[PDB]
Parts: structure tokens; C-alpha cells; sequence
């Protein structure tokens, strides 16, 4: 997250931290995700496409820090890793960039709701906030484009939804953005998601309910003028989600 | 570059 503010898991208790094991045993951070039911985390396909073996991954819930344990956290293996069959990427855009992880602990259990672990509601179909609406993004991704390290403490910020018509202008992203994507950015371009935030939640208030409106997917650079963050539009994937869960 | 962007996390080339 470029700009924004530090936070803790209590302010985004559906946030899932996804790591990968390496041959040799070191574990490194991959991507964010969102807990949509006790046994199911939703994320981005591009996070896993190069190493699609479910045994490679570890999922934490209730975690506020990247490389230290948070009190109350739960650790899970990935029972099933479901990537979107119509995924595709070009130099920039990632199409159908959505993935489901069925989580299960060593004891055979799913998430137990607590003060630090809660689910997030899905939107109703084709129901998104109007353009200019402020929404939240959360993650452990870079604080600057040029950073080598990821922040050790969870961050969040606010971005505003951009209309498809505006995001499709040539000076923004042209035809690389589809109707199954949502664009969001800061009016001054000073805050944004970045590398390592992929798979994490874009949350908006809809009908007086906190709702998973987007999944961090792609962008050209981070917090760069005329280059919004691009998010998988969750309200266009409800049949895919319901069928695979 | 591309490898420092959203889209190429956990990629073999990067």
C-alpha cells in the first residue's frame, strides 16, 4: 500500500495472508486474500498460476504482521486451490483474475470467528457503488514502487472508484480494462495498492453493509498519474464463486 | 519494470 496508514487485523478481520513454502523450507509472502466463509478464502489467480500446487501454500487469518506471529492467529493448509479456467494475461491486463482457496488446519478445522477473524459479505449481482465512491484497500504490499522490502505491519488506504468510461480512455488503460474489472485511484494519485497487495480486498459500503467489491489484480506502476489500480469486479463472478464453493 | 508491479507476484521469470 502506497501512502495510507498502518492498521491491524481488527480493522479488516477477513484479511488472509498467503505464503509459499520453498524447497529448502523457507516461507515467503505471496498475496492477500479475503475470508468469504469459514472454509473459503478468495484471491487472485495470478498469485498462484506459476506454482499451482496447493501443498506449496500456507494461509494465515487473524494476522497483523508479516514475519511475526499475532496473538489469536490461525494457520491453515490449502485443501483445494481453484483457479479461473478462463484466466489470461498480456503485458498488462489479467483477465478473470480470481481464485478460491479452501482452507483446512492440521486438525481438520476451518476458520473460527473471533475479534480478529470474521467473514466479508459478497455483493449482490451486478451491484457496485457509483463512480467517485470511496472504498478501502488492505495489504502487506510495498510502501513505495522502488522498495525491496514489504512492510512488516499491515496497511490500508482509501481510493475512489473510476467509471469504466473514464478508465477506458487511451491515456488511462484503453481496451486493457474490461467490464469484469473495476478501476480505483486517488484524485492526487498519491495512494494506491502495489506489488504484494494482489489478491487482497477492495471493500465498499453498499446498502449499509461492508462488501467485497474488488480483488487487487493489476496496474501500471503504483500511485502513478493516469494509471489507476485495477480490481477484479466481484459482482460479475457470483455464479463462478457459488458453483466452486 | 514489469516484475515490480501488481500482476507478477510469485512469478518464475521474476
Amino acid at each position: 500500500i502506497i501512502g495510507g496508514e498502518f492498521t491491524t487485523i481488527e480493522n479488516q478481520p477477513w484479511f488472509a495472508a498467503i505464503y509459499r513454502r520453498h524447497r529448502g523450507g523457507s516461507v515467503t509472502y505471496v498475496c492477500g486474500g479475503s475470508l468469504i466463509s469459514p472454509c473459503w478464502v478468495i484471491s487472485a489467480t495470478h498469485c498462484f498460476i506459476d506454482y499451482p500446487k496447493k501443498e506449496d501454500y500456507i494461509v494465515y487469518l487473524g494476522r497483523s504482521r508479516l514475519n511475526s506471529n499475532t496473538q489469536g492467529e490461525m494457520k491453515f493448509e490449502v485443501e483445494n486451490l481453484i483457479l479461473h479456467k478462463d484466466y489470461s494475461a498480456d503485458t498488462l491486463a489479467h483477465h478473470n483474475d480470481i481464485a478460491l482457496l479452501k482452507i483446512r488446519s492440521k486438525e481438520g478445522r476451518c476458520a473460527q470467528p473471533s475479534r480478529t477473524i470474521q467473514t466479508i459479505a459478497l455483493p449482490s449481482m451486478y451491484n457496485d457503488p457509483q463512480f467517485g465512491t470511496s472504498c478501502e484497500i488492505t495489504g502487506f504490499g510495498k510502501e513505495q514502487s522502488t522498495d525491496y522490502l514489504y512492510p512488516e505491519q499491515l496497511k490500508m488506504t482509501v481510493v475512489k472508484l473510476i467509471s469504466h468510461r473514464e478508465c477506458q480512455q487511451p491515456h488511462y488503460y484503453g481496451s486493457e480494462v474490461t467490464t469484469k474489472m473495476l478501476c480505483a485511484a486517488d484524485p492526487q494519485w498519491k495512494t494506491d495498492s502495489c506489488q504484494g497487495d494482489s489478491g487482497g480486498p477492495l471493500v465498499c459500503s453498499l446498502q449499509g453493509r461492508m462488501t467485497l467489491t474488488g480483488i487487487v489484480s493489476w496496474g501500471r506502476g503504483c500511485a502513478l498519474k493516469d494509471k489507476p489500480g485495477v480490481y477484479t469486479r466481484v459482482s460479475h463472478f457470483l455464479p463462478w464463486i457459488r458453483s466452486h464453493t | 519494470g514489469a516484475c515490480s508491479a501488481r500482476g507478477l507476484e510469485n512469478h518464475a521469470a521474476c
